[PDB]
RNA sequence: UGCGAAGCUAAGUCUGUUGGAUAAUGGCUGAACGCCUCUUAAGCCAGAAACCAUGCUGAUUAAACAAUACUAUCUUUUUUGUUUGCUAAUGUAAAAGAGAAAUUAUAUAUGUACCGGUACAUAAAUAAUCCUAUCACCUUUUUCGUGGCUAGCUGUGAGCUAGGCAAUAGUUCUUUAACAACAAAAAAGAGCACAAACUGUAGACGACUUU
RNA sequence: CCUUCGAUGUCGGCUCUUCCUAUCAUUGGGACGCAGAAGUCUCAAAGUGUCGGAUUGUUCACCCGCUAAUAGGGAACGUGAGCUGGGUUUAGACCGUCGUGAGACAGGUUAGUUUUACCCUACUGAUGAAUUUUAUUAUAUAUAUACAUAUAGUA
RNA sequence: AUUUCACUCAUAUUAAAUAAAAUAACUCCAAGUGGGCCAUUUUUGGUAAGCAGAACUGGCGAUGAGGGAUGCUCCUAACGCUUGGAUAAGGUGCCUAAAUAUUCGCUCAUGAGAUCCCAUAAAAGGUGUUGGUUCAUAUGAACUAGCCCUGAAAAUGGAUGGCGCUAAAGCGGA
RNA sequence: CCUAUUAGCUGGUUAUUUUCGAAAGAUCUCUCAGGAUCGCUGGAGUUGAUUAAUAUAAUUUUACCAGGUAGAGAUAAUGAU
RNA sequence: UUGUUUUCACUUUCUCCCCGCACUAAUGUGGGGAAAACUGGCUUUAUUUCUUCAAUUAUUUUUUUUGCUGAGGA
């Protein structure tokens, strides 16, 4: 029979597996398309969530009972040491998807970066890219000529530099970031430029800026059905116990279905979250970090008695609007929209 | 099945065609138009000396016969857009409000604007080759032409749409734009 | 069928018609690169096989559906799929002739310079009615969430022009072998010139 | 499949097993007859066991012959040896399995002397 | 009882797209049916909270794969072999010439030369074809190409010229002839991970994160 | 009256999922006894939604009220090793009618044990080896090459 | 009417055919069975039913084999064990052994059709196309029956058996 | 303990091959889940036949009857109309 | 009702003429009209390996390759 009252299903079948994310460095799962009539730039950059704080804001929207009045709004602060680039990977389209041709590196990688190729650095003799750092730059050319002629979209290897923020892991995160602009030759250019050298934030997003927030959620293990789902407690009465689902399916399709909320995993998601304004994009040169206008007073912007499970952020920083996924000292890749 | 069935379409005076494998073109004073045949089975077969070019069709029943007035009929068409722009007049009617029918983009493109005052630009972009004039003589209409009939019917029709009311009586309503004449130049 | 490999150039075939000669030739015993599977047809308009594929697409399994009917939608895979329904897959011979087919969209690294076999039973040209409605495999399978469409077209843009290349080379090699065999046709023998001359050579 | 050897013909090497006793150990291979409704083997499905029939039988001439193409007799004692002296090309010797070492020599010898075949020659050898 | 950090948490705060191709439908050109006709022919157009992409989650769902980093031996050639649980070691769903790279239309193509168009060739039972096989070693003449070294010499491939040089196993019983792998024999070249302690961005336990 | 009487747990609610369309609303249309508004008929549509209560064990029903709308259905009349146990369908008891009576009632009323998952699968998460008759959309200095590449181990 | 004598009735084609007709009769002893069910055709009750009840015959039961994808009963055909042949029903694009056979039509379907039982479709329509028939002045009518279309809506996802097929691998023939 | 009470009901009922091979109608039955008795089956046996015969036949011819279902009729009867 | 009589209808063309004057799918053509007997048909006389002597049945005879089988022991 159908049911009595109709409700609206209770997970979204659009995040199925509800499993663990593979790694804590958010996988940006698509970069922007490629209007190859701006000039060349990335798209994308890691941060380590901060922490809150609140701010306070004069709104513009005419029209809203909340117009000319000051309001508080929540932002979170992503700590946004520069980023380094260390390579150009390159990739070429076929009717199987993406294939890379090479990947380009720097003549000096980071002792940082290096650490991410082992698991046992302490131990090891760390012979990690020492062969490859001699090559001579005849090659790389050669490399390069070969990218700008066949592959269609470049990534650049870029890694945090960990060392600089109170994070205890001294291992880099390494991630491939597009370069999105005019002519494949340009964009080559562009990465020839700044290869071996740092992205600060400024050089990629701006004020006002809106940008995606790609991150693995906070984890909480093994979790009911009742905090997974939402789904509802059954009564006080109920026998076998109340925080389940009281029934999984019918009797004729004799299986359960992949659409019923079970007990499990929750948290610790890979997450898009879309549409976070930056703010303010902090600098590390800046004691007025935490100023303003209306303030005038010198403040950094670390609250007294420092972020949280997190530390003192010393350096440049994004004041994102709202929310973002995970906690405080998770890696955050921000993508331009 | 007919054996053999024809047709004998006259070109003018001043065209230059050109079929080869049902792919005709045809040039004059107005464009250069190309559009194939090649989903038919036709022996298009021309005459650059004396005018007119033959479509015949071997076997085939009544749809196969009709098929080839078609090809014909397309072809006349072709010929009178090369000598002779088509022109197709289109006349805006309103009640109340008066429609402002601004052109832009080369005489492509007219933004239709205040449509039973709504405030609100309806954007209706021109096929290939087909420019859209206003009236020189009377106050009202709107001259859309050439060359090939297809292309500047469709843009009439798409102008057309453009405008049309939605929910409401529409015997009642009679605002819009529609075509009046079509003509040649 | 008793080549080591055939390759098939897909373009221009009935899709049925080609994988029900393929599967045969693969119980036999023989590798088959169907090649620019983007090319092959199917006999409906397109709209119905669109319309015939949706509803393909929309046998799921209910319960769990990463098992259950996969909808693989390259052109080659539909191929592939079509030619498995002829096969009895669920053997182990079955499972062998279904390994030994290969397919692909456009050419690639070897089947640019393999021969290109047809199978003219197969033919659309020699198969369907002009006045029929037909459908390309490879529009179906953009309008159905391919995508690699585009791309693949051009792939084949830039391998007719080597080809064409390689054409014209092939015959100026074959003019100065014809040369040759002018010029040294005098130079032999009469009588087994005329030998030669009576049976073609 | 049939099994020629030369005038011998063996329509079935195969031994009819027990229907099942391939599925069951408390039934042994040892053929019985399935009675009961809906046996399958007593239907006689395509795909099952068969049922040993009398047309399987051996050619009324060559029947009891083995490969040597000669009769075997079962023999305890020397005196029954005798009578296959006159038979010793129709007839082979296999000596009792409980016959003792020195007996079975002293058959063996006998059989020897007689020109007859003994099968198993080589028992306690 | 009171307050109660931190951590969890909602009743608290933040965030939640735009293309393609269509349906209904309205139209366009336009026959059948000298007219008319949205197509109830061919050919087109606009068009939906639908569809398919885009985006988003997984991707031991693909026994998938790519690149990069580092490493323990690797590559080539020759010979004989694969006829205490082991310590020498073999397997082919297919070798017998497993020969063959335009492209394209199917009521036409392709080149070539000019400016998709024109002119001229070319194919039209197109694998019913073309290519490639057998001239063994030899001595004797030389001719021509290709790969190495500092015009010559060596090696390989093809030819002309001279000289007869062999093969016989008793009538066939796979034509032991392929490809790949390995073993020994000589001959020639050249560090990671887990654990442990720490961690807590994690967590039933593994795993994950770290040091 | 085919199946099930060496037992398929026999109503309803609660929960939870999925499907159907014979569309109530929402999207796009067509018609009108369409002036506007409201509504009626109807086409593509199942993408999104379809509620809070009062009485009843109820299904059904009937009102109150919100609502864009409060459409209809199925899935062993979905769903009892999920619950609940109000009802029906044990034993106690009461009334009414019937029966001489024991008792009956498809009449009414009350009190009345709801067992087991540790198995296989399914589903949810969680590790995880193995994978050469296997693979490949190319590699290599304009030519070559599938008579070819591919050791493996960590990351 | 019975009886005994006479005379005389076809006969090897045998008082018409045909007959693995005496494998017959008869007696005895006993077994099991006495729930049946299905198909054509006839048929009763019932709106009908894979319902209840009968008749004729054949099946199933008790029975496999080949076909009908699948199936107690439909078709072929009934079974000792083999070799070879040649068929049956049915098939012959692939699954699948055999036709991408030949030959003439018809049919395009924006939920085609596809083979007894059989796993559904109707009334009513169609200026869809294909033939006709009857009428009138190369058009206008009316009909007519082929295929096709509408009519044609149900719940797990989905089934001419599947893939697929449209110069059929569809429908009707040869 | 009488008692291994009784059961028209349920379950089970042990080697092989060969040969033949049913019935689920009928009558009566406090009978309708059973029985008896016919039928159908096997075995035993005898008389026969073994003479291409005569007996005999789920057959047909040739004669010869019997019929009142399909059909047909309603200006033939009955009953409709 | 059959046989029979007569009526005019029917064949070719790369022939010719006239109109339409390249009008055709056509290296031709629509219409109208002639011409003739190459074409076709008939009548003959001979001829059959220049080519034919079919097909179907009836009655006969043989052949090209060939697969399986060899029971028995008079
Ligand atoms: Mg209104
Ligand atoms: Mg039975
Ligand atoms: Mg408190
Ligand atoms: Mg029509
Ligand atoms: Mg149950
Ligand atoms: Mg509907
Ligand atoms: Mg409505
Ligand atoms: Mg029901
Ligand atoms: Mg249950
Ligand atoms: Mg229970
Ligand atoms: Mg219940
Ligand atoms: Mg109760
Ligand atoms: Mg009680
Ligand atoms: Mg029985
Ligand atoms: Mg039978
Ligand atoms: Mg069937
Ligand atoms: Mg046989
Ligand atoms: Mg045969
Ligand atoms: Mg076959
Ligand atoms: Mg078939
Ligand atoms: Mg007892
Ligand atoms: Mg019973
Ligand atoms: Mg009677
Ligand atoms: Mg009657
Ligand atoms: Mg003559
Ligand atoms: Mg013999």
């Amino acid at each position: 029979s159908h049911r009595k009252f109709e409700r609206p299903r209770h997970g979204s079948l659009g995040f199925l597996p509800r499993k663990r994310c593979k790694r804590l460095r958010g996988k940006i799962r698509s970069f922007p398309k490629d209007d190859k009539e701006k000039p060349p730039h990335f798209t994308a950059f890691m941060g380590y969530k901060a922490g809150m704080t609140h701010i306070v804001r004069e709104v513009d929207k005419p029209g809203s009972k909340l117009h000319k009045k000051e309001i508080v709004e929540a932002c979170t602060i992503i700590e946004c040491a520069p980023m380094v680039v260390v390579g150009i990977v390159g990739y070429r389209e076929t009717p199987k998807g993406l294939r890379i041709l090479s990947t380009v590196w720097a003549n000096h990688v980071s002792d940082e970066f290096r650490r991410r190729y082992y698991k046992n650095w302490y131990k090891s003799e760390k012979k990690a890219f020492t062969k490859s750092l001699n090559v001579p730059e005849a090659t790389k050319n050669c490399l390069l000529k070969r990218i700008e002629k066949y592959c269609t979209v470049l990534r650049a290897i870029c890694h945090t530099q960990p060392s600089k923020t109170p994070l205890r892991m001294k291992k880099a995160h390494i991630m491939e970031v597009q370069i999105n602009g005019g002519s494949m030759k340009e964009k080559l250019e562009f990465v020839k430029e700044m290869l071996e050298k740092n992205l600060p934030v400024s050089t990629v997003f701006n004020p006002n800026e809106m940008i995606d927030v790609i991150s693995v959620t906070k984890g909480h293990g093994t979790k009911g059905v009742v905090s997974r789902y939402g789904v509802k407690r059954l009564p006080r009465k109920t026998h076998r116990g109340l925080r389940k689902v009281a029934c999984i399916g019918a009797w004729h399709p004799a299986r359960v279905q992949f659409q019923i909320p079970r007990h499990g995993q929750k948290g610790y998601f890979h997450r898009t979250e879309r549409n976070k304004k930056i703010y303010r994009i902090g600098l590390k040169t800046d004691k007025n970090s935490a100023s303003t206008d209306a303030d005038i007073t010198e403040k950094k912007i670390t609250p007294m008695g420092g972020f949280p499970h997190y530390g003192v952020v010393n350096e440049d920083f994004l004041l994102l609007k709202g929310c973002v996924a995970g906690t405080k000292k998770r890696p955050i890749t921000l993508r331009k929209n | 099945k007919t054996i053999v069935s024809t047709q004998k379409v006259l070109i003018p005076e001043g065209v230059k065609v050109a079929i080869n494998a049902r792919k005709v073109t045809v040039s004059g004073k107005y464009g250069t138009l190309r559009r194939s045949f090649r989903h038919l089975p036709i022996d298009i077969r021309l005459n650059k000396l004396k005018k007119y070019i033959k479509v015949v069709m071997w076997f085939g029943v009544p749809d196969s016969l009709a098929c080839i007035r078609t090809v014909c009929t397309h072809l006349k068409n072709m010929f009178t857009g090369v000598t002779k722009k088509f022109l197709y007049k289109m006349r805006l009617v309103h009640a109340h409000f008066p429609i402002n029918s601004n052109i832009v983009d080369n005489n492509t493109r007219i933004e239709i604007r205040n449509y039973l005052g709504e405030k609100s630009v309806r954007f209706v972009k021109a096929l290939p080759g087909v420019v859209i004039e206003k009236s020189p003589n009377v106050k009202d209409e709107i001259y859309v032409s050439g060359a090939d009939i297809e292309n500047v019917s469709l843009t009439a029709a798409l102008i057309h749409q453009s405008v049309l009311c939605r929910n409401k009586d529409i015997r009642k309503f009679l605002d819009g734009i529609y075509v009046s004449e079509v003509t040649t130049v | 069928m008793y080549k080591k490999e055939y390759v098939i150039d897909c373009k221009g075939h009935l899709l049925g018609r080609l994988a029900s000669l393929i599967a045969k030739e693969l119980l036999n015993g023989q590798r088959i690169v169907a090649v620019r599977c983007e090319d092959i047809n199917i006999s409906g308009s397109l709209y119905r096989n669109k319309l015939k594929y949706q509803e393909f697409l929309r046998l799921r399994t209910n319960t769990n559906p990463k098992k259950g009917p996969l909808h693989l939608r390259e052109p080659s895979k539909i191929l592939w799929r079509c030619v498995r329904g002829m096969l009895p897959h669920k053997t182990y011979k079955g499972q062998l002739a279904l390994k030994k087919l290969k397919v692909c969209v456009g050419m690639p690294y070897p089947y640019d310079k393999k021969k290109k076999y047809v199978l003219p039973s197969a033919l659309r040209a020699f198969r369907l009615k002009k006045h029929r409605r037909y459908c390309r495999l490879g529009t179906l399978s953009s309008r159905v969430g391919w995508n690699y469409d585009t791309l693949v077209k051009k792939n084949e843009v830039l391998r007719k022009q080597v080809s064409k290349a390689y054409y014209k080379k092939k015959v100026n090699n074959l003019n100065e072998k014809k040369e040759i065999k002018t010029e040294a046709l005098n130079l032999i023998n009469p009588e087994q010139r005329q030998v030669l001359e009576n049976f073609g050579y | 499949a049939v099994k020629k050897v030369g005038k011998i013909i063996k329509k079935r090497t195969k031994k009819f097993t027990r229907f099942q006793s391939n599925r069951f150990m408390r039934v042994k291979p040892a053929w019985r007859k399935p009675r009961g409704i809906d046996c399958r083997v007593r239907r006689r499905y395509k795909g099952t066991n068969l049922m040993p029939s009398i047309g399987y039988g051996s050619n009324k001439k060559t029947k009891f012959l083995l490969p040597n193409n000669k009769y075997k007799y079962v023999v305890k004692n020397v005196k029954e040896m005798e009578p296959l002296i006159m038979n010793h090309t129709k007839y082979c010797v296999q000596i009792a399995h409980n016959v003792s070492s020195k007996k079975r020599k002293q058959i063996i010898e006998r059989a020897k002397q007689m020109n007859v075949s003994v099968i198993n020659a080589k028992a306690r050898l």
